[PDB]
């Protein structure tokens, strides 16, 4: 039984401290491991000031948004 | 791990184990600091490197010793040699007395590398925006430190942060009775257990009180 | 077969907007004002409201879109 | 069993569920609770169900709306 | 182990964050502390009020300015420096009489105005004011003894019941509680406190500056208006029935809270909790902040007011005390404003508790919502001020350096001049309705100019721009995109690391050093302002919308006499001003290398010159460096030396100018 | 009873009449056609740069040129006489009062560059609403962004009903609100 | 110092801060305000951070956002090396033109 949001699913992250807060990213792979806090992983268009643009978010952080649009992050 | 003898540098002038190095005065401050660092490995081949006090050097086919000020020196030059594939190298404190203090793979294993039996030391259960707020602790254990708060306290005060916003079902607290309370400490009943029972019973008036004026113009 | 979410590890989403009481509260009691929680509605029922005729259209005549300012006040 | 990082999630819930709820009765006694603070005064309630008591016009409270 | 040099840097850094003492456990402590401390300032202006009539009462001529005020000069205190010539004669003095200085601060007009008649009377009032600095003392005094006494009572103190502990939140009602506070200080401290100077003035001032009259009948409160015409100064009359009417209205005011019984008035938090606030008001930066938010209105008005309706004896008749004064007063305003802010920020960080994420119940959680929104209108505004000030000067100025002066921009000031005939319209009906008219208002209402225009701009460009780092600061003090955990930190902290960017001047505190710089340019383009139209209206009038005119006609042309003052031609009673006038650029210029150049180079310098130190024969044999070991000063600290010099520089640099133009 | 005295040098109109709100009916400022102050500047310009004119040969280019700029300087002196200046200083003023009927108003100015701005703004927002990538920011598709700047024309009218519509702003839950204040 | 400030920095500066309508030095007297100008442009960058532009950056980027105006090159404030070198520039061009129109305008005058 697959768990947390479908590959290739927009989710809108939740985490306030997040440079991608409220923002909108693909998710890449969520990990099946129950173990795993933070399990599922996002990658966004636009990147943080480390210029990294993929970050692992936990279950209770990503609410399956659609997608951005024209114009829309 | 064993650590090895490493004599303190004011008494091992003139060691074989000392690499052929230029010499400069980036060197570690006799005459004014005891605390030196060591740090000891074995080479392959006589491979020219950098100090990390200036000037260049040239290590020994067998053992090597540098004498450093500073920890960070040592690391740097266990990094430069680490580069040019040297493992097994350790590095010393060594105390004013000579006591010799095993440092950096402290277990035998390099910090980079996982070991068994390490415990994860200043780790905190939660995202960092997880941290309490410093306003609710203050004047307590972490009066300006809240990122040094034991989760515990962190969800006890998440709980009272919860709480105090739902403003018309708070219990305001009563006033205390100065003026005919208060007597001698001597002056006491003990029953400590019994205590609670008249907390109980007090409480229960006054809320009841509060009801009853209450229920006059709401 | 995608699992349910627990609801010990569900969201919050931002369904609460600063126009209403947020996790668990009561708003302000405004006297005679804008009072109780908003919702979307003018275009719709301004489409159902009188007062359109033949002398502009026939339809709901609002260029300019003057009735949905309050849909947007939510944007 | 194993304490998975849900199970963790959810004794969080739970303690700060019944917590929040606990601190708002008479056994939690704060500096925050007292008179003056965030709590209204005993026997003057000010805002219930979202609307002004009768307590908010003191002296008044009494008086008929006509 | 023990501490480096920068334990004196740290340490007189938070010499007085009572909060941050070591000691102190509880708000108790804090409070006694703070109590205490508000004692021994009370005693150090009572002191310094002394002084000053002490000086003018010795080392000064009160009895001699008092007779002929219009052209005369009051005596600050004499001079007394080892350093002079021995021979000859100061430009100073008299020749063979001794030194002194001419007081630039108004305190003359002051006593003339409240009566004063005699240096035995500022004798006795000098002698009253140190007996009262005695009283401030030893109250201080008795209250530490008194709190100390009912910590000791707590001896003798136990509920029976587990709910003694609660008696811990009240030790320091005395101090916290508010209602009484505000009911005693609206009520006495403000509205009797008034009502006792008016018993003052009818008593001495209006006795004491007319020929004999009636036993101070009611005849004394008048309503004339303004601008007596022989001192040309307000009427005694009228300054008293001003703080007779201002003391009923406070005074009736200050019956409001509920101070000593529990069934008259109403409580403070019941009054918030019913409007659109409900702050934490037991923060005592909060308080601060709103209360230096305060001063800063009634500071900038006295500034305002002491020049439009001059409200002492001959004060408009002095070139100096009228610029020294407005410029005071502006600066200390400026000072209490971004104190203000800063104290906002300062309580955010420390003393604020806000819910989980979404209650938008606080009004501070209201503004953090929409922060963003704050700061991106406040950064337009600022933009679109900057550009169109700046824009139309430089029009001016290139159009009036091509030989064209009716080529210039000149938007005439429309609204100001609305208001100004509005009020001008009011007060001329309240005049023509007197049977003893023709009276005067003095600078109340201005010549207004497009250059009156352009200067109002660039003012509220620069306030703008002050309000904005400083808001910036204060709602992104907990927290922002680019440091979101600002709020585990200090208030003030060097910085986040190279990395992420580069975070530079990321703190609050860092916020507030950017903001001082725009604090000090804001009242330099006020005072400057004020200045130029107080020394040639008409030129200002004509010549002030490009700003070539505010470089030559005003800085270039008015800084003639300050540097003819000490030269190879003999000295001038400015030589002091000169001097300071250097000293102070000097000052100005030693700031920047701490605000420009930084930490890493100078800690290699400080290396360096240690291990110089460790390699001198002698110095070595004494002295190791391991007891007081010199490093560097750090960043947070070189920013606020930098930030200090600067400061000083730009203030000091000032007063000079002013004495050398106008005297 | 003399408001110029009483107010130490300025004068009030003293007069309650709709008459007096335009810009042209102040006492403080004159048509410039009648100002000594104005007449005094313009002929000083005249008489400096006729000044410098002598100095050079009769029949050399800069003589021409120095003709040609006195020219301008008398056309510029019969231009502004319609512009009002103030009755001390002969420089004429702007008017920002919305007359839209005067000389020198900043009405027909401020609608211009209003409308031009505007302009600029729509077509720099189509084009990254039409791009949305960083590689079209910096190799900027041309015929894109032509086109864009020509539709900008339309920006009063587009960007009103794309206002209304909901089609310009966002919700504030679509974007990042900003840095944490809170959380424990 | 005294007589450099008044015998060079001030009396020999009467030519160029004078130079306006003056046919040849109005240049001078334009670029000595203009260089001033500059000199003090320089300190803004000299004495901030970056992070403080980074914050404000944002801050105006949500506006940005709010329209659905987004620049996919996302701007960043300068580099803290950029920023110093920036300041260095503005502040020697500033002072190097300041000296420039106030020694070039007096000795054309004086010639
Ligand atoms: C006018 C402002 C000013 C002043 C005075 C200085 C002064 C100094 N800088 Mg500096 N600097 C400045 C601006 C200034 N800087 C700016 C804007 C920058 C741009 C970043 C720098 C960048 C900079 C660097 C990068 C370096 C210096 C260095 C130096 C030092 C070398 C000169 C020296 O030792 O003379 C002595 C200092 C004086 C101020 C001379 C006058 C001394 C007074 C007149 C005599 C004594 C007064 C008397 C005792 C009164 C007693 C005090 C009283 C309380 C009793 C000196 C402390 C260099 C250094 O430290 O190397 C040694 C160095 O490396 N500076
Ligand atoms: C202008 C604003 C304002 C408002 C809205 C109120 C409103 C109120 N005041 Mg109040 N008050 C005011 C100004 C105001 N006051 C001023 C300026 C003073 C100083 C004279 C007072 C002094 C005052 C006292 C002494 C008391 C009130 C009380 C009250 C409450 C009962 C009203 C009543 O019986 O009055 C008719 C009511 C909430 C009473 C109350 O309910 O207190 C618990 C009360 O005892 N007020
Ligand atoms: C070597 C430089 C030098 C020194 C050491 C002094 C020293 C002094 N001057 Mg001085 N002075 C100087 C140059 C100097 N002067 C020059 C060049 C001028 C311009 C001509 C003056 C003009 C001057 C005036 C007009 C006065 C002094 C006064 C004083 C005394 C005030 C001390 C005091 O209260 O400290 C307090 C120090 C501080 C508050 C600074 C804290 C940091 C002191 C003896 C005053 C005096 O006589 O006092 C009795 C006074 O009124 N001086
Ligand atoms: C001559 C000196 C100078 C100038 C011109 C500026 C100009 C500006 N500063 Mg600045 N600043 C300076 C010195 C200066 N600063 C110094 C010395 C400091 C101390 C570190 C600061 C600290 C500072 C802060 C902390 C802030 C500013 C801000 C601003 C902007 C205000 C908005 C505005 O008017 O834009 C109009 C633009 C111009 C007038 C520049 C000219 C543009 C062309 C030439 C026309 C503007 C870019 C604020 C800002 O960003 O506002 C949005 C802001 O937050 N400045
Ligand atoms: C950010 C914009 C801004 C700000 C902060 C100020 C601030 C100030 N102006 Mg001001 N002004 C502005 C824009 C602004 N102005 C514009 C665009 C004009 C037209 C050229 C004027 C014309 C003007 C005059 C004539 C006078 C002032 C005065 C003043 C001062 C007193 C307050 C007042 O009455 O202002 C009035 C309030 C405003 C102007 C706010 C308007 C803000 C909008 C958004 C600006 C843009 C409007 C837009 C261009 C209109 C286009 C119309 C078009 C569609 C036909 C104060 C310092 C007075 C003064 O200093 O006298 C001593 C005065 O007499 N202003
Ligand atoms: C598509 C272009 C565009 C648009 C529509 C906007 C729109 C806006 N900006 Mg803005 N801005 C832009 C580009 C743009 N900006 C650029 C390139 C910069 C970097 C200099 C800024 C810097 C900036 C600041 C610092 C601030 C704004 C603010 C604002 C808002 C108020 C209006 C304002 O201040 O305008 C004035 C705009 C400027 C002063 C910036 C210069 C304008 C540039 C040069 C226009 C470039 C357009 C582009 C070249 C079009 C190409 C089209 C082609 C490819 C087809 C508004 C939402 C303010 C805000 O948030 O308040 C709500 C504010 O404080 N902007
Ligand atoms: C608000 C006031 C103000 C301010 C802030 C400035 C700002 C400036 N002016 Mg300036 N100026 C002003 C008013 C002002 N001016 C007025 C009213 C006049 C009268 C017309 C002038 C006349 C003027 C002239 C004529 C010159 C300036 C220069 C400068 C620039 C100096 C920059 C620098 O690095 O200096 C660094 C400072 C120095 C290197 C020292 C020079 C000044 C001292 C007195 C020389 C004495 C040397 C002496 C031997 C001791 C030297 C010590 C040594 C260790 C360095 C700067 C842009 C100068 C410039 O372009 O750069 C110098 C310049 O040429 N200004
Ligand atoms: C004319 C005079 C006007 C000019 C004075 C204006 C100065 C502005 C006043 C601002 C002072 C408040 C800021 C402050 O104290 O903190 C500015 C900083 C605050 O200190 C910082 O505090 C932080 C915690 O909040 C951290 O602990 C930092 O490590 C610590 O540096 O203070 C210092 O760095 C002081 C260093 C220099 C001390 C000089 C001693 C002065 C002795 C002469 C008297
Ligand atoms: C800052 C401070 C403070 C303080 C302040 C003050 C208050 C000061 C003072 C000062 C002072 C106030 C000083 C004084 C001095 C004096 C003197 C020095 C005197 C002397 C005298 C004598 C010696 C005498 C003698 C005699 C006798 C014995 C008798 C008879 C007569 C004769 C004369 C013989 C406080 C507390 C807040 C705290 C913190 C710090
Ligand atoms: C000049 C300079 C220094 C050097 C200044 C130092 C090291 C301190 C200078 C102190 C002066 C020389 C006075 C020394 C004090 C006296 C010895 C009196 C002692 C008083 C104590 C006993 C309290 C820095 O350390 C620095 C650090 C970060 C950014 C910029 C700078 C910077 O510009
Ligand atoms: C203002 C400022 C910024 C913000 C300034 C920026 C981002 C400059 C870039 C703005 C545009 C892109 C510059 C383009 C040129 C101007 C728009 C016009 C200059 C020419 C005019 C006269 C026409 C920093 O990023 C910074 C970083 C580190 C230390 C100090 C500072 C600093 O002081």
């Amino acid at each position: 039984p697959w768990v947390g949001p479908k590959k290739g699913s927009w989710v809108k992250i939740l985490r306030p401290e997040s440079y991608w807060f409220q923002q909108r990213g693909q998710v890449v792979n969520v990990n099946q491991k129950p173990e795993v806090k933070y399990p599922v992983t996002v990658k966004f268009d636009s990147v943080n000031y480390a210029n990294v643009n993929t970050n692992g978010y936990a279950l209770w952080e990503v609410i399956e948004a659609p997608a951005p649009g024209p114009g829309e992050v | 791990v064993v650590a090895e003898a490493i004599p303190r540098p004011e008494d091992l002038l003139d060691s074989p184990k000392f690499p052929m190095f230029e010499g400069s005065t980036g060197g570690y401050m006799s005459r004014s600091t005891r605390e030196r660092h060591a740090i000891t490995w074995t080479a392959k081949g006589q491979a020219k490197f950098e100090m990390p006090t200036g000037g260049f050097a040239i290590m020994n086919q067998g053992e090597n010793l540098c004498y450093f000020r500073k920890k960070e020196q040592c690391i740097a030059l266990g990094k430069q040699l680490r580069k040019m594939k040297i493992e097994n190298y350790k590095i010393y404190r060594l105390k004013k007395d000579g006591t010799v203090i095993f440092m950096h793979p402290a277990d035998g294993v390099f910090p980079e590398k996982v070991n068994k039996g390490r415990v994860q030391v200043n780790g905190r259960p939660f995202t960092i925006r997880g941290n309490p707020q410093q306003s609710e602790l203050k004047f307590t254990k972490y009066q300006g430190k809240g990122y040094e708060a034991d989760p515990l306290t962190t969800m006890f005060v998440k709980a009272r942060v919860m709480a105090f916003a739902d403003v018309p079902n708070l219990f305001a607290l009563p006033q205390p009775n100065m003026d005919e309370l208060v007597p001698a400490e001597e002056v006491d009943k003990y029953t400590r257990q019994e205590y609670t029972t008249r907390m109980m019973e007090a409480l229960k008036r006054v809320q009841d009180d509060r009801a009853a004026k209450a229920a006059k113009s709401l | 077969x995608x699992x349910x979410x627990x609801x010990x590890x569900x969201h919050p989403k931002h369904m609460l907007v600063a126009g209403v009481r947020g996790y668990e509260m009561e708003w302000q009691p405004i006297p005679g004002d804008a009072v109780k929680y908003p919702k979307p509605n003018s275009e719709e029922m301004f489409k159902t409201m009188i007062g359109a005729d033949v002398e502009t259209g026939g339809e709901a005549w609002d260029p300019l879109g003057f009735h949905k300012l309050f849909d947007r006040n939510f944007d | 069993y194993t304490e998975t990082v849900a199970d963790e999630r959810l004794f969080e819930q739970v303690y700060l569920q019944y917590t929040s709820e606990y601190l708002k009765g008479p056994l939690y006694w704060h500096p925050d609770k007292l008179q003056g603070w965030l709590p209204d005064y005993p026997g003057t309630p000010m805002i219930k169900e979202g609307k002004y008591t009768s307590h908010v016009i003191g002296n008044l409270k009494a008086f008929s709306s006509n | 182990g023990r501490c480096a040099s920068s334990r004196y840097l740290q340490v007189l850094g938070s010499i007085h964050d009572i909060e941050c003492g070591f000691g102190i456990d509880n708000t108790l402590s804090l409070n006694l502390q703070i109590f205490t401390a508000h004692w021994g300032h009370l005693t150090i202006i009572l002191i310094w009020v002394s002084s000053n009539l002490y000086h003018i009462a010795s080392n000064a001529n009160y009895s001699l300015w008092v007779k002929n005020p219009i052209p005369s000069m009051p005596i600050a205190h004499n001079i007394w420096d080892p350093h002079f010539t021995n021979s000859t004669s100061t430009p100073y003095s008299h020749t063979i009489i001794t030194t002194i200085l001419i007081a630039y601060s108004g305190i003359y007009n002051q006593l003339y105005t409240s009566g004063f008649n005699t240096i035995n009377q500022i004798y006795k009032t000098t002698f009253t004011f140190s007996c009262l600095a005695v009283i401030s003392i030893l109250l201080a005094k008795i209250h530490i003894n008194t709190h100390s006494e009912l910590l000791h009572k707590l001896a003798s103190h136990t509920s029976q019941i587990p709910s003694f502990f609660q008696l811990l939140y009240f030790l320091d009602v005395a101090i916290s509680s508010v209602n009484i506070r505000f009911n005693f200080h609206t009520g006495i401290l403000v509205g009797l406190f008034s009502i006792g100077y008016t018993g003052h003035l009818l008593d001495i001032t209006i006795p004491a500056s007319r020929a004999p009259l009636i036993h101070t009948s009611p005849s004394y409160l008048t309503f004339f208006g303004g601008l007596k015409s022989n001192t040309s100064s307000l009427y005694l009359t009228d300054i008293a029935h001003h703080h007779l009417a201002i003391g009923i209205i406070s005074i009736l005011t200050g019956h409001l809270y509920s101070s000593f019984r529990a069934a008259l008035g109403t409580y403070i938090r019941d009054i918030l909790y019913t409007s659109h606030l409900t702050h934490s008001i037991k923060s005592l930066h909060l308080a601060l902040s709103l209360i230096l938010a305060s001063c800063t209105p009634l500071t900038s008005t006295t500034a305002q007011h002491i020049y439009s309706l001059t409200p002492y004896f001959y004060l408009s008749y002095d070139h100096i005390y009228s610029t020294a004064l407005y410029v005071h007063h502006s600066y200390i305003t400026s000072f209490l404003a971004i104190a203000s802010h800063a104290h906002t920020a300062i309580t955010l960080v420390r003393d604020w508790v806000a819910p989980l994420e979404q209650e938008s119940s606080s009004k501070q959680i209201r503004i953090h919502t929409h922060k963003a929104a704050i700061i991106s209108h406040l950064s337009w505004v600022s933009l679109w001020l900057g550009f169109h000030t700046l824009a139309v000067y430089s029009h001016n100025d290139t159009c009036i350096a091509f030989n064209s002066p009716s080529k210039q921009i000149l938007i005439e000031a429309s609204n100001g001049q609305l208001i100004q005939q509005a009020s001008g319209k009011a007060l001329y009906g309240t005049i023509n309705s007197i049977n003893n008219y023709n009276k005067s208002f003095d600078s109340f209402i201005h010549p207004i100019s497009p250059g009156d225009l352009y200067v109002h701009h660039a003012i509220a460009l620069g306030l703008h721009i002050t309000v904005l780092i400083l808001l910036k600061g204060g709602l992104e003090a907990r927290g922002s995109k680019l440091m979101p955990d600002k709020m585990e930190h200090s208030f003030g902290f060097s910085c986040d690391g190279p990395g992420r960017g580069g975070t530079c001047d990321i703190s609050a505190w860092d916020s507030f050093y950017l903001a001082t710089f725009w604090m000090l340019n804001s009242n330099a383009w006020i005072s400057f302002y004020f200045h130029y139209k107080h020394l040639t209206p008409r030129q200002f009038s004509e010549s002030s919308t490009y700003l070539e005119s505010w470089f030559r006609d005003y800085l270039w042309f008015n800084s003639t006499p300050l540097i003819h003052g000490y030269s190879t031609l003999g000295a001038n009673d400015l030589s002091v001003q000169s001097w300071s006038f250097l000293l102070t650029h000097l000052a100005w210029a030693s700031g920047f290398m701490f605000l420009i150049s930084w930490r890493g180079y100078w800690q290699e310098l400080i290396d360096i010159i240690l291990y110089i130190h460790l390699k001198t024969p002698i110095l070595i044999n004494l002295w190791n460096g391991d007891i007081y070991t010199p490093l560097a000063l750090s960043i947070v600290q070189a920013r606020f030396i930098g930030l200090v010099h600067f400061s000083t520089g730009l203030i000091l640099t000032y007063p000079p100018f002013i004495i050398g133009a106008t005297s | 009873a003399k408001p110029l005295e009483m107010f130490g040098g300025v004068d009030i109109d003293l007069e309650d009449t709709p008459a007096h709100w335009t810009i042209k009916a102040s006492p403080v400022l004159e048509p410039c056609k009648d100002n000594k102050k104005f007449h005094k500047k313009l002929k000083d310009e005249l008489y400096k740069v006729k000044k410098n004119q002598q100095k050079f040969a009769e029949g050399s280019a800069a003589y021409a040129r120095f003709n040609k700029k006195i020219k301008m300087i008398e056309l510029r002196e019969t231009a502004y006489g319609d512009r009002l200046c103030g009755k001390k200083d002969g420089l004429p003023r702007t008017i920002a009062t919305g007359e839209w009927n005067v000389r020198g108003s900043a009405m027909w100015p401020a609608a211009i560059f209003l409308y031009i701005a505007g302009w600029i703004g729509w077509a720099g927002r189509s084009y990254l609403i039409r791009t949305n990538d960083a590689a079209k920011e910096i190799n900027i598709d041309v015929p894109l962004a032509v086109t864009c700047m020509a539709s900008g024309f339309s920006w009063p009218v587009a960007a009103w009903q794309e206002i209304v519509n909901g089609e310009m702003a966002v919700p504030n839950d679509q974007i990042h609100n900003g840095g944490p204040w809170n959380q424990s | 110092i005294n007589g450099w400030l008044r015998n060079l920095l001030w009396s020999e500066a009467s030519q160029v801060i004078q130079s306006y309508a003056l046919s040849s030095i109005c240049p001078y007297g334009f670029i000595f305000l203009i260089g001033h100008f500059i000199w003090a442009f320089s300190l803004m960058f000299l004495f901030s951070g970056r992070a403080y532009w980074q914050e404000l950056i944002e801050s105006i980027l949500w506006s940005h956002h709010k329209l659905k105006i987004i620049p996919h090159i996302q701007p960043r404030a300068l580099s803290i090396s950029q920023g110093r070198a920036v300041g260095f520039i503005h502040y020697t061009l500033g002072g190097i033109g300041s000296t420039w129109a106030f020694i070039i305008s007096r000795l054309l005058v004086l010639t």
